DNA sequence: CTCACGTATGCTATAATGTGCTGACGCGG
DNA sequence: TCCGCGTCAGACTCGTTTATAGCATACGTGAG
């Protein structure tokens, strides 16, 4: 009853044959050279080293198929830049390229938020020299004395520790119906933003046709673009001052609103 | 927008396309930094939308002026942010990969299709072996597995011209390459050369889904995914927290991992990797989308970051949590409010306390429109500051927008409709709800801490609806009875019953009054006792034959008290009403009374004056409780010492030889059982009355004034069965196995219990109170099936014009009659011309609504059986008729077409199960059952009727009993039926059949606990297959040696005497069989598991003698713990594990076959010439002998009946009286009255659909299931026009499956089972055009019934024209 | 009075407006539960009068 | 539950045969469980863990 | 009425018409600004609409005639 | 118009090449 | 042996463990 990709897997690797060192360098020219059988049987011959190396880096943030197949792709590649005519063995270069591949893509695909290796390398040299502190003072690394070691600035180190935070999902114990979606008003307050609205196209029609004019036009209420100083001066033909003299007139007419239906305004001073 | 329907299909891979708007390629999710969304990314802008609201990502276009502007620089659309929402997107998958829902829901549609097993397609999904896709060499077939090294062999040998493949490229192939058409057809021609019994089944169901599957226009190919689409950004949000964290959904870790197998597929692919990598890696991608679309069907779910499994596309539908039961059936809801609820005794019944701070809140919209039209606030903002100020003018307008204004109060558990009513709120003071003390009873609302919502009903509608609808005024009967639910109690009951009760002379004995205002005048006066027998003069006013009011003056001879009632109550009424003592039976029907002569408005001013002198006189009394009030039988000690001595000498006689476990276990119960009752009647005797108060002179005895006395009197609040544990003896517990402690209780309360006593009390109390917490799910569970069974059932038509009935005899069970034939047919149109005795003239209509007063008739002329119209024989398609259901119970006048009464019968069917189970148990500790049913003692004189029943008479010179189903009668001198009396098998009755008795003379004596086996015949006694230690057990005595047999069953039995049926056969002195008389059976009596037999073979036996005694242990407790069950199997249509057999075919019948000793009983009917042939087990006795005409359904076996053997042979009114009596006989135990229609209602519902034989017009053929009503609409059509004929045959349905069979998809998916409805619907291409309740609620629509049901009508008829 | 998005706010208004009209829509949560039915691979579609 | 040995017994539950199958459970503090039962046919099983 | 609606159900019949007649009359005088009938008494339109019905001046059959006057009164002024 | 800054793909040669939690609910179809 | 069910609201609190090399050229956009 094998039903199991793992198991499956693990027994095809299983059925393949282990290659010698004369047997490796025969294979090996021929790869170079372009062999398909040759890349075929050298890849299938060491998926056992890929395997554990991906059995090694367990429970670390990716599973185990997974970095199986990332550390397969190392295998390729040291396939393609293995040099026979050195004596040194093929396991011993292998080895380099499978562990650089799988921690390459541990790196990158177990962060929800895609984290640039830059950082990630820095925070690995943070971490190490947390563990050092923590060994001989009995306590935990601060982020000022972790600092303080590796002579660099406090807010650099407090910005590594903060992007080591992980992620809390929504779904898990629900989260997501405490927390309200923030980008939507309430009815309360759209209804509160119609009355204003509506209240200025009623405004437009209560002061000059001269100073709403510009107000209409410059803040793009019953027109389009927010039209700023200067080309609301040349459309009316109107001056720089003249700009500041309509916008204080506006002002008082909008003071007289005030003194009448102010009882609203004056409730903006809490 | 507005639609007709919704349909589901099989997504194409290139309408999945359709939706999209593009490939998302990359796992990244947003930037690091600048918190944005990446590239082609999950949360890409690109695809999805952007961000913020008309604003691309690069931030070029701003505002609402740049519409639908998508910026050349980022790619982003400028809209509004509402589109990353809708859009979706989707994902190239380098490998085909299967849909898990096809493939793993049960059946599976892929292998059904196939006609493969599921096992053969997982080997070729995981890459473990090939299988052969084509070879013309027909060396290999299709469909043939082949492992690695099969593939090898004829790879060399033929190859080339044989197809076969691995992996979901292989099945999709498969899949693509079979014909639907062809394979139809030859499916086709199997079933007419050899048509198997179970596999017709099976290929008829092929068949049905090749059929189906062309109709729909599914393409098999689709099962298997090519284009996987992508969710919605904002429906698996990542949000950041406010601590700078971010949370987001498990979706989006389930896409990551698919994107980033596909991708590495595409990588592996592009460098020509080896093929055993490649595998892995179709191998992780299927398992990759498997949990992205259902994790854990495909085995061990995925667990992310807790331990905890990845929640899927499919969990978010599925689950009770999933979004049908959480989020569509339901909902939380704006202006809601809620707190802790408190008395407002002071209320009137239509009124509720509602706190002004909690109203302020609720109607902030209200009190904004009225402060902008007054012109006191200049704008909104304006308006709620003065608000939050909460200054002075503002409380002074929340009380103009509340006048008048409906607020509705809800209490969980919402158990029926009366869980929700309407209430003109009044404004107070503090932060408590007010709750009027009458509607308490239908929230079950008791002030120790409960809560209550408030919801305002918005629009005028809403306000309209809860004002005459759901105010409580308007439903004071109970939905489910007749009766009304609003209802004094406690210290109303008390203060009433004071006031009424009378006592010796007190002050002013035999004064004379002018009227209750005398009366009144001198108690306050304090010249008067409420208690003074006193003849005051009464006006009272009674109703003439038109609507004038009479009126009648008299002198009567009551009490003080009771005239001062008389000016609370009404006139119409009779002052015989207030002149009893009134408990809260008595007041009842008060209310009751009042309602039917007078109408709604006097009983709701009635009922309010009630509670408010009801509890005035209750605090004037100041009754209360001290401890001398619980008093102690002097003879109490005596009782026991008798009591305990007795139960001793039998513990003795039981190690001497005389008693089982079982036996002694019932003999000590039995004992214990019946002093409980002594010791109870002797405190209730010493409380109840003995009252020596000196009248006038010298001695008499009057009934006690003792305060519990006067509790439990009324009706108040604690019960007989109480104070029996406050002042007698506590009794005998019983344990949470439902079996009772052998030691009872033999102390009281007031006496105080020992360390011994308390802690083997624990047991029955603990066990009660994890039954509130564990059993309410079941009842509960049981209240949402039936629901949504009948949901769908509205009254549609006013009159169907039917004739036809269901024949509702009195149910007259245990002598007193259980409940009259009058009160189960009030409020019941009635049929069939019933008239009066005399046939000669009609005394009832055809087409009427029976009302009280028609009742009354029939009770003076003695009607015993009434055909009613019912609402299973309705004729109304989709729907029934005002006149087959009748009275609205809750109304108390003829339903209202439109009314939603599926769920009003399944509510107040589902009500008193979830209620006793809580009630009964933490208010109870011991159980108080009484099983002495030995001796039928008939209570009047008559002459014995024995219907049903075979005895044999004994050597004694008496008539015992061998029929299982026989009923004793009283029949009286006219001939009418009055008391039954279950007479048991085993019985030895006094008198035979016809024969008169006395008043109090006991007329069959039976043992209770032992069902004995009874011999017919005479002779010597044989051993037949008793083989000691296969079949039985021997075990031996001393001195001498006495042996006792007991029949091991096969559950102890060894694997040698399992195919041995023991049984005492009958032979003579020459060692012949003797024959029961006049037939060719040989006596033979087969014994059951532990028959223990004491006297051993060779035993001359008489006749009527007992052989065996199996033993009856009767375990079960009174509760609803056992009777729901019972219930729950009812309404879910199950066959019992020994059905009892019936006759299919009237006609004459003889023995043909034996299969050793089965029966293979053959029927050959008279004029059908067919024969019926059956075989029958060799153990299984009958109760019929040979040769006679036997109609329909005449029982053969003991045993219980199967309701689908019932429908299928007698008809509908039969297994419909099935269900309703033995529902009720359980409803009944426990004092619960629900009436009949309801239970008829969902029995209909069970009866929806019927199988058809032959074809029609249309396309019937053989065996296809459909509904009735639509097979009836096409027999109406056909029967005008012509056409093929079809038989058709009911089909019963239990409750879960019924509701599951509905034609619409929205509500099977709703109930349960939501990814097989999906998957099956979805493969049938089904279409669902909305027309039940429940899927009109999912897409937020107005009901189709109630308000709904005239705007509903209004559409209907608009599908017509325009 | 839950989902439907428009429908609330339309309400308010009226409510202060003083109309007491309900103008219905459609509630959010279904759109959500059709997104999650085609998330499937479920075609499931809206058929028009 | 204490480590140590139990034996124990489906009460019927399995086979309407209603056959008692007897059953050890051996519970270490830390370890694999070693089961031993009976089947309706009086054979001897042992279940690993 | 004020408290309970019985008699104003007697009058129509259907609870559920009752409604709708009473909800589309408390409408006209919540918009069209319709004089009531009978003396406001501070009362809700509501509770107008059903005095209305309880008194038998206000039915579905009643409402449907004057809408067709007004109706066509209104067809007479355009044309 | 040019360099700096942020991000990514590259290569390293002793040999090493086969895995690895929690169990027990109960009734029905 | 598998998979389907197992009342309905309400209150509060907590919580989001781990490992990885270091350096040079290449790929690509943004700022002055
Ligand atoms: N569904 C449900 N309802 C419950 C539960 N506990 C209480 N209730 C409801 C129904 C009964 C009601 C009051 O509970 P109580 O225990 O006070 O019982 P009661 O019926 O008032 O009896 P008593 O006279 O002993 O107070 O509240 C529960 O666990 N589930
Ligand atoms: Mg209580
Ligand atoms: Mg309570
Ligand atoms: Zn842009």
């Amino acid at each position: 009853r094998v039903l199991d990709a793992t198991q499956l897997y693990l027994g095809e690797i299983g059925y393949s044959p282990l290659l010698t060192a004369e047997e490796e360098v025969y294979f090996a020219r021929r790869a170079l050279r372009g062999d398909v059988a040759s890349r075929r049987r050298m890849i299938e011959s060491n998926l056992r080293l890929v395997v554990k190396i991906a059995r090694r880096y367990g429970n670390r943030g990716l599973a185990l198929l997974d970095l199986i197949e990332e550390g397969n792709l190392g295998l390729i590649r040291a396939v393609e830049k293995f040099d026979p005519e050195r004596g040194f063995r093929f396991s011993t270069y292998a080895t380099w390229w499978i562990r650089q591949t799988i921690e390459r893509a541990i790196m990158n695909q177990t962060r929800t938020i895609r984290l640039p290796i830059h950082i990630v390398k820095e925070l690995n040299v943070y971490l190490r020299t947390a563990r050092e502190l923590s060994h001989k003072l009995d306590h935990e690394p601060s982020a000022e004395e972790i600092a303080e070691q590796l002579d660099k600035p406090v807010d650099d180190v407090s910005r590594m520790l903060r992007l080591n935070e992980r992620i809390t999902s929504v779904d898990t114990p629900a989260l997501l119906d405490i927390l309200a979606d923030e980008k939507e008003n309430g009815p309360e307050d759209t209804t509160q933003d119609d009355d204003m609205k509506q209240s200025i196209v009623k405004w437009l029609f209560e002061l000059n046709a001269k100073q709403r004019e510009v107000l209409a036009r410059r803040f793009g209420l019953l027109g389009y673009e927010a039209a700023t100083l200067e080309d609301v001066g040349r459309e009316i033909g109107l001056t720089r001052e003249r700009v500041r003299q309509i916008q204080v007139e506006g002002l008082r007419r909008l003071r007289e609103i005030l003194q009448t239906q102010g009882l609203n305004i004056e409730a903006l001073f809490l | 927008e507005e639609f007709d329907a919704i349909k589901i299909a099989l997504a194409s891979p290139d309408m999945i396309r359709s939706w999209s708007f593009g490939e998302v390629k990359k796992p990244e999710t947003i930037n690091y930094r600048t918190f944005k969304p990446e590239r082609d990314g999950l949360f890409c802008a690109r695809i999805f939308g952007p961000v913020k609201d008309y604003e691309c990502l690069c931030g070029k276009y701003k505002r609402l002026k740049h519409r639908g502007v998508i910026c050349e620089k980022c790619g982003v659309e400028v809209t509004q942010t509402k589109v990353r929402r809708e859009r979706m997107g989707h994902i190239e998958l380098a490998s085909p990969t299967a849909h898990i829902w096809f493939l793993k829901s049960l059946p599976s549609r892929i292998g059904l299709l196939l006609d493969m097993p599921l096992r053969d397609i997982e080997r070729v999904l995981y890459f473990e072996s090939y299988v052969v896709i084509e070879g013309g060499m027909t060396n290999l077939e299709r469909q043939q597995i082949l492992t690695e090294e099969q593939y090898l062999d004829a790879l060399e040998e033929f190859g080339d011209e044989f197809d076969a493949k691995m992996g979901a490229e292989a099945i999709q192939a498969l899949l693509k390459s079979m014909d639907l058409e062809q394979e139809c057809e030859q499916l086709r021609e199997e079933l007419n050369e050899t048509n198997s019994e179970t596999k017709r089944k099976k290929l008829t169901k092929r068949i049905k889904l090749l059929e189906a599957f062309v109709q729909s226009g599914n393409k098999p190919e689709w099962m298997i995914l090519t284009v996987l689409p992508v969710l919605p950004p904002d429906l698996r949000p990542l949000v950041p927290l406010d601590g700078g964290r971010f949370a987001t959904s498990d979706l989006n870790d389930l896409y990551r991992r698919v994107i980033n197998r596909n991708n590495r597929l595409k990588r592996l692919l592009d460098l020509a990797a080896p093929d055993i990598i490649v595998r892995n890696e179709k191998r992780m991608l299927q398992e990759a989308v498997d949990a992205l679309l259902d994790n854990g069907r495909r085995g061990r779910a995925i667990t992310g970051s807790n331990k905890r499994p990845l929640k899927s596309l499919a969990d978010m539908i599925k689950g009770k949590q999933g979004r049908f039961r959480q989020n569509l059936l339901g909902k939380r809801v704006d202006y809601s409010g809620r707190s802790v609820i408190t008395v407002g005794p002071y209320l009137r019944l239509h009124q509720c306390g509602l706190p002004k701070k909690m109203a302020l809140e609720l109607f902030k919209p209200f009190i904004y429109g009225k402060l902008e039209l007054r012109g006191l606030a200049t704008t909104i903002k304006a308006a709620k500051k003065m608000v939050e100020r909460e200054e002075a003018v503002v409380w002074d307008i929340l009380d103009e927008v509340i006048r008048e204004h409906p607020v509705l109060l809800n209490r969980a558990p919402t158990l029926h409709r009366l869980g929700i009513q309407a209430f003109e709120p009044v404004l107070i003071e503090g932060k408590a709800i007010q709750l009027h003390p009458l509607v308490c009873a239908a929230y079950n609302a008791d002030f120790d801490g409960d809560q209550m919502a408030v919801h305002v009903p918005l629009t005028l509608e809403a306000q309209l609806e809860a004002r005459a609808l759901m105010m409580s005024t308007n439903n004071i009967l109970s939905p489910a009875n007749g009766e009304p639910i609003i209802v004094p109690s406690q210290d109303v009951v008390l203060g009433l019953y004071y006031m009424t009760r009378d006592c010796v002379n007190a002050k002013g004995e035999g004064m004379v009054l002018t009227g209750p205002k005398e009366a009144e005048r001198l108690y306050r006066s304090g010249l008067a006792s409420l208690h003074a027998r006193v003849k005051v003069r009464i006006t009272e006013y009674e109703k003439d034959a038109n609507g004038e009011l009479v009126a009648k003056t008299s002198l009567k001879d009551t009490t003080v008290g009771r005239a001062i009632l008389w000016m609370i109550v009404p006139k119409g009424l009779p002052y015989s009403i207030v002149n009893q003592a009134l408990g809260k039976k008595a007041i009842s029907k008060m209310l009751n009374t009042c309602y039917r002569i007078l109408g709604l408005k006097p009983t709701v001013i009635f009922a309010d004056q009630i509670m408010y002198t009801g509890f005035a006189y209750a605090a004037r009394s100041g009754a209360s409780v001290g401890i001398d009030d619980m008093v102690i039988p002097e003879k109490k000690h005596e009782i026991i010492s008798e009591a305990e001595a007795e139960v001793a000498e039998i513990q003795e006689q039981f190690q001497s030889g005389l008693v089982t476990a079982g036996e002694r276990y019932n003999k000590v119960i039995d004992i214990w059982a019946a002093a409980n009752d002594r010791v109870s009647k002797a405190m209730m005797d010493n409380l109840q009355t003995e009252t020596v108060i000196n009248r006038d002179g010298q001695e008499e005895k009057q009934v006690s004034f003792n305060s519990i006395y006067m509790m439990a009197d009324s009706g108040a609040r604690g019960s007989a069965a109480q104070i029996r544990q406050l002042a007698g003896m506590r009794g005998l517990m019983a344990k949470p196995d439902g079996s009772i402690i052998e030691t009872p209780i033999t102390a009281n309360f007031r006496e105080g219990l020992n360390v011994l006593q308390y802690f083997i009390s624990t047991h029955g109390a603990r066990k009660g109170l994890a039954d509130t917490a564990l059993k309410t799910a079941n009842s509960g569970y049981l209240t949402r099936r039936l629901v949504d069974v009948a949901q769908d059932l509205v009254v549609t038509e006013d009159d169907c014009g039917t004739h036809e009935g269901i024949m509702m005899t009195p149910v007259i069970e245990g002598g007193d009659v259980k409940e009259p034939l009058r009160d189960r047919v009030l409020g019941r149109v009635t049929a069939e011309d019933v008239l009066k005795p005399g046939t000669a003239d009609i005394l009832v209509p055809r087409n009427t609504l029976l009302h009280e007063q028609w009742c009354d008739l029939l009770e003076e002329n003695s009607v015993d059986a009434v055909k009613v119209r019912s609402v299973v024989s309705c004729d109304t398609d989709f729907g029934v008729c005002a006149h087959c259901y009748g009275r609205d119970l809750a109304r108390g006048h003829i339903i209202n077409k439109g009314e939603a009464i599926g769920v009003i019968a399944a509510q107040s069917i589902g009500e008193p199960g979830t209620q006793l189970t809580m009630r009964t148990f933490h208010i109870g500790g011991a159980a108080s059952r009484a099983a002495a049913e030995s001796s039928i003692q008939v209570k009047n004189k008559g002459s014995i009727k024995l219907s049903n029943v075979k005895s044999v008479v004994n050597s004694s010179g008496k008539l015992v009993i061998t029929s299982r189903n026989t009923e004793l009668k009283l029949i009286d001198e006219f001939g009418r039926t009055k008391e039954s009396y279950k007479v048991p098998y085993g019985a030895v009755l006094a008198k035979g059949d016809g024969e008169q008795v006395a008043g109090g003379e006991t007329v069959a004596n039976w043992d209770p606990h032992t069902m004995p086996v009874i011999t017919e015949v005479s002779g010597f006694v044989r051993f037949t297959d008793m083989i000691d230690g296969q079949t039985i057990t021997r075990q031996t005595d001393e001195l001498t040696g006495l042996s006792s047999l007991v029949v091991l069953d096969s559950a102890e039995r060894t694997a040698g005497g399992k195919d041995l049926r023991p049984a005492l056969k009958i032979v003579d002195a020459q060692g012949n069989d003797v024959l029961i008389p006049g037939t060719d059976m040989p006596a033979q009596y087969f014994l059951p598991g532990k028959a223990i037999v004491q006297l051993e073979d060779g035993v001359q036996i008489s006749s009527g003698d007992t052989l065996a005694r199996i033993p009856q242990e009767s375990g079960g407790t009174k509760d609803i713990t056992g009777g729901l069950p019972r219930v729950a199997d009812l309404f879910e249509a199950r066959r019992p594990k020994e059905p009892a057999i019936l006759a299919e075919i009237s006609g004459i019948v003889s023995f043909g076959k034996e299969t050793k000793g089965k029966r293979r009983l053959v029927i050959t009917p008279v004029d059908g010439s067919d024969p019926y042939e059956e075989m029958i087990p060799k153990w299984r006795q009958l109760n019929v002998f040979e040769g006679e005409r036997v109609e329909r359904g005449d029982v053969i076996s003991d045993g219980p009946e199967a309701p689908h053997d019932i429908l299928r042979l007698r008809g509908v009114h039969a297994v419909t009286r099935y269900i309703v009596n033995e529902v009720q006989d359980v409803y009944r135990l426990q004092g619960v009255k629900i009436n009949d229609k309801h239970i008829e209602v969902i029995v209909r519902q069970m009866l929806r659909k019927a199988t058809i034989v032959n074809a029609g017009s249309s396309d019937f053929l053989e065996g296809e299931q459909v509904e009735y009503s639509r097979v009836k609409i096409a027999n109406r059509e056909l029967e005008a026009n012509g056409k093929v004929g079809a038989t058709y045959s009911r089909d019963l349905l239990g409750i879960t499956k019924a509701s599951l069979a509905t034609e619409s998809f929205i509500s099977a998916a709703s109930f349960q089972e939501t990814t097989r409805v999906l998957t099956e619907a979805a493969v049938a291409g089904k279409r669902d055009e909305l027309r039940g309740l429940k899927e009109n609620v999912i897409v937020g629509r107005l009901i189709p019934a109630g308000t709904g049901y005239a705007y509903h009508q209004d559409r209907m008829r608009r599908r017509a024209a325009g | 009075k839950s989902d439907d998005v428009n429908g609330r706010t339309k309400m308010y208004k009226n409510i202060v407006d003083g109309n007491h009209q309900m103008e219905p829509g459609m509630p959010e949560s279904f759109n959500v539960l059709l997104k999650e039915i085609r998330s499937l691979g479920i075609n499931i579609e809206l058929e028009d009068e | 539950r204490s480590p140590g040995v139990f034996f124990d017994s489906d009460k019927g539950k399995t086979h309407s045969s209603g056959k008692v199958l007897y059953n050890a459970r051996i519970i270490p503090y830390r370890g694999s469980w070693l089961d031993f039962e009976f089947d309706p046919k009086d054979n001897l099983f042992v279940r690993i863990d | 009425a004020r408290v309970t609606v019985q008699d104003a159900v007697e009058k129509i019949g259907n609870r559920f018409d009752l409604v709708l007649v009473a909800a589309r009359r408390a409408r006209q005088m919540q918009v069209g600004g319709k004089d009531p009938l009978v003396p406001e008494e501070n009362d809700k339109t509501t509770v107008i609409a059903l005095r209305e019905i309880e008194e038998g001046l206000i039915n579905n059959q009643i409402l449907d005639v004057r809408e067709r006057q007004e109706q066509q009164e209104q067809e007479a002024a355009e044309l």
